[PDB]
RNA sequence: AAACUCCAGUUGACACAAAAUAGACUACGAAAGUGGCUUUAACAUAUCUGAACACACAAUAGCUAAGACCCAAACUGGGAUUAGAUACCCCACUAUGCUUAGCCCUAAACCUCAACAGUUAAAUCAACAAAACUGCUCGCCAGAACACUACGAGCCACAGCUUAAAACUCAAA
């Protein structure tokens, strides 16, 4: 899926979220999926650059109180 | 890592000469070999030579070789009990790796499948 | 002959333990293949015979390493039967 | 395969070389 | 048609290929310190790639460099130069129990 | 074997039959000798698992076709 | 671009004029080609 | 082409070593070589005892001479080094910096070979 | 053979190569290169002398010229290495391949076939 | 300091001593373990012969020379003559995979000598002379 | 047992011989072959197929001539074994293995699987071996044995090689 490129980059930058997946809940949303949704919203607002659209998404989540610890 | 088998055998499509000429097909059997019976080392042979050394210098008189004879006797008894325990522990407990019989039962449940079903 | 002496194949003895030092030396010569090399050189192995031996030893390594990989892969399954009676 | 066909040729050749040497 | 159908593309999660410790570095026959890291301390024997962890290309370059350095008077043959015994151990082999 | 107990109870509850055990040679193709000349064979066989425990097709799949018994199978 | 680079390098080549001066300058310097590799792929230059 | 002369000289004092290097560099120029640089690798103990010109050597001075020369100059220079009594051992190799190292993408894994035997039942 | 002072085929058309130091001209000449660089110069001379388009290398004419240069290099090699059976094979095969090329050129473009024979000094012969 | 199985390199400053002598000054016991015999020679660091013994010089003959007990007896004989000349510590250099390879070293220890290092010098040609043909048994 | 005892061990000096480890790599070459180091030259062909004989090659053994000689080693001699032992085992030593210049032209020279192009679906397929096939071309084969033979012919080959039958015989091989 198109969002797989966003997930591959998120896992490479921020690693697997210390929050544990709950695959029993059919509506579970991980930190990566919450990142993918914000990334998708900003892309529909006109932004097309990749490197720029990825840095703005991280800021939006930090403003919402999400923990994003860069792996390196 | 297992050495490669690509282009090693004489086959159609493989241009080069064969690298390997296995006299048996390289296909895993559903069993392993039986562990060979091993020959242990002699025990107390050091104390045996010390005893037989005093005999040569004391005309084979046991009265002068008591400490050497006793040492060779105590060692033989200790080596006897240890030999008695080595069987109870190593033969039955299967310490470390499994025995062939037990390992073959495990392979029976996951046999190699060189054919289609 | 032209090299320095007491560097190659030399092991120091610790606390008078000569047996352990000899076993260490023998283990070194074995792992580096010198022992088997010396034995195979007592008589001349003809080239066709050496090629056959190398092929046999290489096929044995491939088979033994694949059997070992399957044993380690299945060893976890040696636990107790979880559905005893069914 | 056995080597019975080779063995027949082997003896033929041996006896021929020996005949040539003798004469 | 449908937006939720899969799309054809290359594996985005694909991990980069692994590289040997010498990938991208020049192997010179004069760099005896580097070459000494791939020979036995006791016999001077060259280690196979299953011990050195080198790829095929670098296992060959190291081998050729050692043979050149040995006969040109830069490197001993029957042992590892004792001056290099305290270098980083990059080979997978242990002689002591 | 993880579901043997579940399947045997389901069969007993719906009023049908279950065979989750080791399948002996000829239960279907030699039934008149194993059960009797008047034994009635199943009209339908439902495989909840079509493989045996060495990851081969259950022998009953072949033998059901030999005896012309329709089979449902996951 | 290769002819330009080569034209600057030739200025530092040895000739029969500066041979005696370049030999003495070599006897005073030291060139070290030794370096070790780590399990992480990092070069460890020699302690000099 | 571009070559590299690995030169092991007899352990001598500075004056005799300078006279040997000059005499060697001139031998290259007399054969049409364009000498590029001279590097001193320092005096050290030889990896093994070397016998050269009816003498046994345990130490030597290591020097490198980077130079260009026609292909026909190598054979003639090798013959010259064999007669110089102050040279323990001298080898001429193609300069390693001329050989451009190709790029490497990494290690491509090798999968277990398949279909080496027909799938008939044995 | 071209003079040793001839520049390599790669550095012959760089602007300002005639105003560089004499040392730089030696390092870019045939004198400081292997024999294969000299053969590329010979091949270029024959092209401009014979073929109509010296830039077309896939024509049957360019191939006959390229192979004729290889044939001459094998003959020079064997003059010094008379027991080199491998290169003796490469020579005889190359001569056979050129004869097959000449046969195909003689059948398709005779005017070009005559210029090739004159330019390269080849005496065409019919097989027995 | 942790124990080092690598021998001390001559020229470097090592703290190891044996009766006040450095590693380079310890006498050497050369053991030649052949398939049919064992020869032991003790020499000084300056290559001065100090003692010699073999299974043959100790009264063994024919197949009895190629045994471990014969090599042990030769080791005791060489140690006895070497100990009289003031030898205590020795460096063992053994060549050959004969039956008296390890037994010869035991005899040296039983004779009163202390082995501080063991060195193998079994000749291995790196390509050399063609050995004799294989046996038909 | 014979053999050696100007023998053996350490140390030093010291090859016209052979090329540990790397190589668990699978590369190069038409094949035969090719795994110590350096340098020079250098690995045909922009359709494919195309030869017992043309053309050029071709392991080992062998021949001719001149050299080298560590080690190995047909033959031969000695020791032992055995009913015998022209063998197997031990020792010694030669032709030979090496170099140079010419020959000889053979191999289970077999990965016993011809070159080129294409396929994995149908009937998948006697057996075994290394799954089954298609197009196209050249080479070759037609019961066994006689027969890697006889004769003829060619060949630097003269107890050789290549090509290669028939009669008598059997109902199998
Ligand atoms: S993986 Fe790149 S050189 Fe080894
Ligand atoms: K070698
Ligand atoms: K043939
Ligand atoms: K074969
Ligand atoms: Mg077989
Ligand atoms: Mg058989
Ligand atoms: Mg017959
Ligand atoms: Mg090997
Ligand atoms: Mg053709
Ligand atoms: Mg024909
Ligand atoms: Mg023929
Ligand atoms: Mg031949
Ligand atoms: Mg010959
Ligand atoms: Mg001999
Ligand atoms: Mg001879
Ligand atoms: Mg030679
Ligand atoms: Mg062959
Ligand atoms: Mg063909
Ligand atoms: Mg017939
Ligand atoms: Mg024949
Ligand atoms: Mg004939
Ligand atoms: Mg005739």
């Amino acid at each position: 899926y198109h969002e797989d490129r966003i997930r591959a980059k998120f896992y490479s930058v921020y690693g697997s979220g210390q929050r544990a997946f709950d695959l029993f809940n059919p509506n579970f949303k991980s930190t990566c999926q919450r990142f993918v949704e914000k990334y998708t919203e900003l892309q529909k607002l006109g932004e097309t650059d990749e490197e720029k659209l990825f840095v703005e998404t991280g800021k939006a989540l930090l403003a919402e109180g999400v923990i994003l610890r860069r792996v390196g | 890592a297992t050495p490669s088998l690509r282009g090693r055998l004489a086959r159609f499509g493989n241009p080069r000469k064969p690298v390997l000429k296995p006299n048996k097909p390289l296909i895993l059997a559903n069993r392993v070999g039986e562990r060979r019976r091993e020959k242990g080392e002699a025990t107390c042979i050091t104390e045996m030579s010390v005893m037989m050394a005093c005999w040569k210098q004391n005309e084979f008189r046991d009265d002068a070789c008591r400490k050497e004879i006793q040492g060779f006797l105590d060692c033989a008894a200790r080596a006897q009990e240890a030999r008695k325990m080595r069987s109870i522990q190593e033969t039955l407990g299967e310490s470390g790796s499994l025995l062939p019989n037990k390992l073959n039962k495990l392979l029976q449940r996951f046999p190699n499948k060189p054919y289609l079903s | 002959a032209k090299h320095l002496k007491f560097i190659a194949r030399t092991v120091m003895v610790q606390e008078g333990n000569v047996e352990s030092a000899y076993r260490t030396l023998n283990r070194i010569l074995t792992m580096d293949g010198l022992i088997e090399d010396i034995k195979h050189r007592r008589y001349y192995e003809k080239p066709c015979r050496r090629r056959q031996r190398e092929s046999y030893e290489r096929c044995r390594r491939i088979y033994n390493m694949e059997m070992a990989r399957k044993i380690n892969f299945l060893m976890r399954k040696n636990r107790a039967d979880p559905w005893q009676g069914c | 395969k056995n080597v019975l066909k080779i063995r027949r040729r082997k003896m033929n050749h041996h006896k021929y070389r020996k005949l040539v040497k003798k004469t | 048609s449908n937006e939720d159908l899969p799309i054809s593309m290359e594996n985005p999660y694909k991990e980069p290929l692994k590289k040997c410790i010498l990938c991208g570095k020049h192997v010179d026959y004069k760099n005896v310190q580097l070459l000494s890291q791939f020979v036995s301390p006791f016999t001077g024997c060259i280690y196979g790639r299953h011990i050195t962890g080198l790829c095929g290309k670098k296992q060959k370059e190291i081998t050729k460099a050692i043979k050149r350095a040995q006969i040109m008077g830069f490197m001993p043959v029957t042992y590892k130069d004792p001056a290099y015994l305290k270098d980083p151990k990059v080979c997978n082999i242990r002689y002591r129990e | 074997r993880q579901f043997s107990y579940l399947i045997e109870n389901m069969a007993r509850d719906c009023g049908e039959y279950a065979h989750t055990r080791y399948f002996r040679g000829g239960m279907l193709t030699n039934a008149r000798l194993l059960f009797g000349p008047t034994v009635r064979l199943p009209d339908l066989i439902i495989f909840l698992h079509t493989l045996n425990n060495i990851f081969e097709p259950h022998v009953a799949v072949r033998d059901a076709a030999k005896m012309n018994i329709p089979t449902v199978g996951i | 671009r290769e002819v330009l680079q080569l034209q600057e390098e030739v200025k530092n080549f040895i000739t029969r004029e500066n041979l005696e001066a370049r030999v003495e300058a070599a006897l005073d310097s030291r060139k070290n080609y030794n370096w070790a590799i780590t399990r992480e792929g990092l070069v460890v230059r020699p302690q000099r | 082409p571009r070559y590299e002369l690995a030169l092991i000289l007899k352990a001598m004092q500075r004056p005799e070593t300078a006279a040997t290097l000059k005499r060697t560099i001139e031998a290259l120029m007399d054969r049409g070589a364009i000498v590029r640089d001279l590097e001193n690798l320092g005096e050290r103990a030889l990896p093994y005892r070397i016998s050269a010109h009816s003498q046994q050597h345990n130490r030597g001075g290591y020097f490198l001479v980077d130079f260009y020369a026609p292909t026909a100059a190598v054979e003639s220079m090798v013959e010259h080094l064999s007669r110089d009594i102050d040279v323990i051992r001298g080898n001429i190799v193609k300069h390693p910096l001329t050989q451009e190292l190709k790029e490497c993408e990494g290690i491509v894994p090798v999968p277990l070979a398949e279909k080496l035997y027909s799938t008939k039942k044995r | 053979d071209p003079p040793p002072s001839t520049l390599l085929k790669d550095y012959q058309n760089v602007p300002g190569i005639e105003k560089v130091d004499d040392v730089v001209k030696r390092l870019l000449s045939l004198e400081m290169a292997n024999k294969k660089e000299m053969l590329k110069i010979k091949q270029e001379q024959f092209m401009k002398k014979i073929v109509a388009n010296p830039e077309d290398t896939r024509s049957l004419e360019a191939r006959i010229i390229a192979l004729s240069v290889k044939i001459r290099s094998y003959e020079e090699h064997l003059e010094k290495h008379r027991k080199d059976k491998a290169h003796k094979r490469y020579l005889l095969m190359s001569i056979d391949q050129r004869k097959k090329m000449l046969k195909n050129l003689r059948n398709t473009n005779y005017d070009v076939f005559e210029k090739i024979c004159w330019g390269l000094g080849i005496e065409y012969t019919f097989p027995p | 300091t942790k124990f080092s199985i690598y021998p001390p390199i001559p020229g470097e400053e090592s703290s190891l001593r044996w009766a006040g002598k450095k590693f380079e000054e310890i006498p050497i016991a050369h053991i030649k373990a052949s398939h049919n015999n064992t020869q032991i020679q003790v020499v000084s660091a300056s290559n001065e012969p100090l003692a010699f013994a073999s299974c043959g010089t100790e009264g063994f003959r024919n197949a009895k020379k190629g045994t471990g007990i014969a090599a042990q007896t030769a080791g005791i004989a060489a140690a006895a003559r070497a100990k009289q000349k003031g030898v205590i510590h020795i460096r063992v250099v053994v060549k050959g995979l004969g039956p008296g390879r390890l037994s010869a070293m035991h005899g040296l220890i039983m004779g009163g000598l202390e082995v501080i290092s063991i060195t193998d010098n079994t000749p291995i040609p790196h390509x050399g002379c063609r050995p004799r043909k294989a046996r038909k048994l």
